[PDB]
């Protein structure tokens, strides 16, 4: 005669809590944590590829070749790039990159860089090409200067007229680089080119430009007085590029083939190469989880989860714990 | 809750129920025991398993940051940057953490639903063959044995074949 | 569903009441047939229609596109055009997804509930005049004709007159 | 509303009870009196406060514009520019607007609800020693002093202590 | 004894689906969609101003006035312009155009471009204005050159200074175009020009330039090593532009009345005139739609409605159907 | 006879909210959550007061129109307000290179001191003292900008200039300098002797090189010569070399930063209002409580935020009766 029936609810040991609009801290059944909250602190390779990691060198520093940066004088294909916030390596001899930013923005699409050589170094008959070196870009100890690129110097108290042209006969797009110097006073002009009014020219189908030096007195910076400023082309297949000059010029001695293009990245690193491999990186080390979420760094690469700025994000699944 | 029954009519959970999230306790002559209401258990498994992935599904396409860089000269193109990347990165922290917080809410009431649902499912199955001892059970104006226990979980009861003995006792008691 | 109404207690819906969303059914000596709850239907077409209403204009004032050209040394700008476009795209795209989703499931409960408020309109007004068969049917203890079963429908159902025939049958 | 309580079967509120949101009004032999039902008036306030707090904190880190101008040659970035801070804007103000809206349909309900509650939380103690009027009241079918209607009030009425004296009462 | 009452809801034939957050495809007995998924494919009027459809020419050939740009000689009120990805017909004359980005979104502020002649061809009477043409530029198997601007040439072994001013007094801002010639040697420089050193100076109430020809050794580029680079400016009402130069001057000859400034737009597309007239287009099509939402482009132009990635926007009114 | 009757609050308010399903719905209690009302003034921030430019520009300031001298020497602000159009500008005609990049410089700074980098008395071979205009008057007396000098040739010559200037101090500086553009071949010889010259600035970051740009021009202020500014950041222990043989305005005050930190250019046609406040807006000051305003986007200090809609209004209590 006391036969029942009773209708209820599972409840359980756990300890897991989430937040409502209403209620905050309220203990569930069963819950899913969303939200990834570690790494491994380190830089791995991104699906079997293996980053650049330019260490103390810049960028500037490695495509033009100062000297300090010959680790990084043939470089294999990358997954992304890493560069400090201030490398130390970056213009020996003083001075400025042109549009250095966008060049920046190019390479992070882009993912493999072969050198070639487009003037060789020793065709520079009637010009002195190997005593064009500087304290300001020592090697070991000694007097030397950017690798890449090649700064003529006068022979035999003379500097004739160099016309030189060079053509694009690969089938990808060529990353071209050259220079000018800008001599601290009329002295130093006459020492080193000869001529005192000298000009460089540069045209491709797409570029026009005639630079002058400009002579003048800048507070030393690596010793040095006068500066130097670089300018930089792509130059397409089959188009040509002629360099005409009477002094000041700083020659183009490699060249870069952009061999692959890609999704690539500049990451702003203080951290070193880890021995890892990852599918998913940040700047601060890298992610293994099937998290949907993470609040590690918002500027990852790679199949990432979704950056969010949380401390926690825990779903409901189960029911008001007892 | 919103519906009256988790910590509510129903004064707390059990301990000894492990085979889902809603069920029974019977209690006749040949023992008792708990048993969980399948039906409704995986009804609910399967809304929040979808309420789950929609979620993520709907966070597919939200913002990713892109590192650049600017000179000294570009200072307020460097300051637009990074306001806009932060402004995204804040709106979709916000409807990350809004959607779970909103959500959260309406699954506790979800489960708080289905057992008063489970419970009204029972109750108009007995009709007043039983009583209501307000706290989710019911005492039986007849005798309710096993194969009778598991036709009202099953949902297949005869409130006509017992309002017979029920009566009888009903106008007794 | 939330009110354990719709597809609940009531299994399923009637094809013959094509004169609204929620009503009646009636059987007595007189005859059988269909009516739509009048004042019910209209409260519950007065919400959806404000809703759709808010949807719309809450998003009146969404982010317009428009197109800019760049040269190409100017690469950081474009490319930190098209991500912010896309991005205002993209959330408005959210926007726009998650409260229609949302707001359904507002919808499917909000009439399951009117249906569950509807039959306890009924269950409270009859009192003990009437058998509860748990299906969303009320068999009287008491012959009612039509104009009783309109005074039902109507909200003014006289209790204390059909009290002495209920009262004498249980 | 969705719970059918407020302006439902109860039709209308109190303006005589001031003590709180939800209560009940009691007339026996040592005369009637509202009150205030402190258990469920409490729980609403807590809810209430903290949703406030929620949707006010979910609002302190959000966009603020700043001030960027533009010479004649960069309309194109000026265009960006504002296009970028009143986007953010409009986003800004369509959350606040729509989570407002939202949560005010639920706070009504959440009300709706807890009324509904408070409601069967008595008819559920008083089963048939009582009669229930079907408009929020109850007619006791026994004698409920001042300790008794409080023991209604605590959760704690004893349903078995005066269920004989009710079904004699009822019978008749 | 067995009358009754009860209590039921709605169901129809409907299959219409609608999604929830926990249940997808519900079929429902009432729906509402609210995108819009179609166009009409054409480019239309706007509200029955009729686009400038640029065709095989760009803004450029246009407004410069390549020669086989002449059907754009002089164009009446459009309501936006519609241009190609790569316009066949834009400088003739390989080279570039100054700030082209931003005149071009000036022209997006623009519905009306009213041409008048400012500097008459005819009062040149002491620089050669008529062999001024070139094989870059051909017209019918002749030599040729933009419409708006004249290549000025040396007469009888001599380049005079040119000095030469307009006074804008008319109501309207004015568009004002001109250029300067980079010739490929020292030696084209005489033949064109006599004068060995050159500039051109223009000077408004707030423009201030100097330019100087910058010769260098070019690929050739539509037959011509040659390059000539254009310039533009508003010139306001009352204010005055004075030109001034002994050689390698592009000189206007027709300029450009702002008559109509408001919204307009330069539309992307290979589409072309449809012959139809609308409310909203897109540059795949034009919409024609009560609807809320759509999702054909981002770049509409008019009252359109809002633009979602959406594939399906269906909202729930009426209930869950049997 | 017995009874217990269950019911809910009801009170005489008439305030009221919406939802999504139904507008204008009385509530028993609510709560506003949005401030419509600032002061119409502008304010102190914590107490440290804005820089009020009045009539003056951020170029007239700096550069040191003759007319802005109440702006010589300037005390630490909190923010700076600028009119719309100011008169007092480029008083002689012509450009600020960089000007919107300075400017926004300026909105991440609160403190400059000024100092004196060149003497004006160190040109001996120049004359600096004839360099004056009818375009910058003080009194009706023809003058010049107060920063920077404008150098004249001397007994029909003007050597080569080459100065230095090593920044000894602790902090940045903002330096100041110039070129002017003649209208004729025939003024470049009459005010500065040498027909081709230019400017070189140098410092370990900085290399430019300024040429003349000689053109016919109408007059604007009286003049159609132009001048044209340029600046630059020189940091602590940096130098910076000037090397010109004309048209050089040379610097002769510059701008110690002393106060890095948060700012703004607020542009308001409004003036000081002899009031504090945590929060400033271009309109007025916010003395608020709430979360929400709708003033102007454009804010400083402890603000709420900034909502485009006209109300804002949470339900708390339920539905009135
Ligand atoms: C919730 O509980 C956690 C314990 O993990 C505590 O840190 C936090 O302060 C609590 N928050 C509130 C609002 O009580
Ligand atoms: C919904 O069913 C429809 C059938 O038309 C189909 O479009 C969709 O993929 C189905 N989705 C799911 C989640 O079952
Ligand atoms: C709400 O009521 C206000 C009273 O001030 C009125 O102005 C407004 O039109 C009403 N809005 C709607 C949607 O009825």
């Amino acid at each position: 005669p006391g036969d029942q029936i009773c209708i209820g609810y599972h409840a359980n040991n756990s300890t897991e809590q989430v937040d409502t609009i209403m209620e905050k801290n309220v203990t569930v059944t069963h819950a899913q944590d969303i939200l990834e909250k570690t790494h491994n602190g380190k830089l791995c390779d991104l699906d079997g590829v293996k980053p650049l990691i330019l260490r103390d060198c810049s960028v500037a520093g490695w495509l033009l070749g100062n000297p300090m940066c010959d680790e990084f004088i043939n470089v294999p294909e990358w997954s992304y790039i890493v560069e400090k916030a201030s490398p130390a390596n970056d213009l020996c001899y003083p001075g400025d990159f042109n549009n250095y930013e966008e060049l920046k923005h190019l390479l992070s699409r882009t993912n493999h860089f072969e050198k070639i050589q487009i003037i060789p170094k020793s065709s520079w008959s009637n010009h002195d090409a190997s005593s064009g070196v500087s304290s300001a870009c020592p090697y070991h100890g000694k007097s030397s200067f950017f690798r890449n690129v090649v700064w003529l110097i006068k022979k035999n108290s003379a500097y004739p007229t160099i016309k030189r042209s060079y053509n694009n006969t690969n089938q990808e797009d060529l990353l071209v680089l050259w220079g000018i110097h800008h001599p601290n006073d009329a002295a130093e002009q006459t020492k080193l080119y000869q001529n005192p009014t000298t000009y460089i020219s540069v045209g491709t189908s797409t570029l026009n430009q005639r630079l002058v030096p400009e002579i003048a007195t800048r507070p030393k910076v690596n010793g040095q007085s006068g500066r130097m400023e670089f300018f930089w082309t792509i130059l397409k297949p089959n188009d040509a590029i002629n360099f005409e000059s009477n002094g000041n010029f700083i020659a183009p001695e490699y060249a870069y083939k952009i061999v692959k293009k890609g999704d690539s990245a500049i990451m702003k690193s203080e951290l070193e190469y880890g021995n890892c491999n990852t599918k998913c990186q940040t700047p601060m080390g890298a992610i293994n989880s099937s998290m949907p979420f993470h609040n590690i760094h918002p500027l990852t690469i790679g199949e990432c989860p979704k950056y969010v700025k949380s401390n926690r994000l825990v779903l409901a699944t189960g029911l008001r714990n007892t | 809750g919103l519906f009256g029954a988790i910590a509510g009519f129903i004064e707390g959970g059990w301990q000894g129920m492990v085979d889902g999230w809603y069920g029974y306790h019977h209690s006749n002559e040949q023992g008792s025991g708990y048993a969980a209401d399948k039906e409704s258990t995986q009804k609910a498994i399967d809304g929040v398993t979808n309420k789950v992935n929609s979620i993520i599904d709907k966070m597919n396409t939200q913002f990713e940051a892109v590192g650049r860089e600017f000179n000294n000269l570009e200072r307020r193109i460097e300051n637009l940057n990074k306001k806009m990347e932060d402004g995204f990165l804040d709106v979709w922290t916000y409807n990350a953490e809004l959607l779970v917080l909103m959500e959260n809410e309406r699954t506790l009431d979800f489960h708080d639903s289905n057992v008063k649902n489970l419970y009204d499912k029972v109750r108009l199955q007995l009709r007043d063959n039983a009583k209501e001892l307000g706290n989710g059970c019911f005492e039986f104006y007849h005798k309710c044995d096993n194969e009778c226990m598991e036709s009202v979980k099953n949902g297949t009861y005869d409130y006509p074949q017992y309002s017979e003995e029920a009566r009888l006792n009903r106008e007794e008691i």
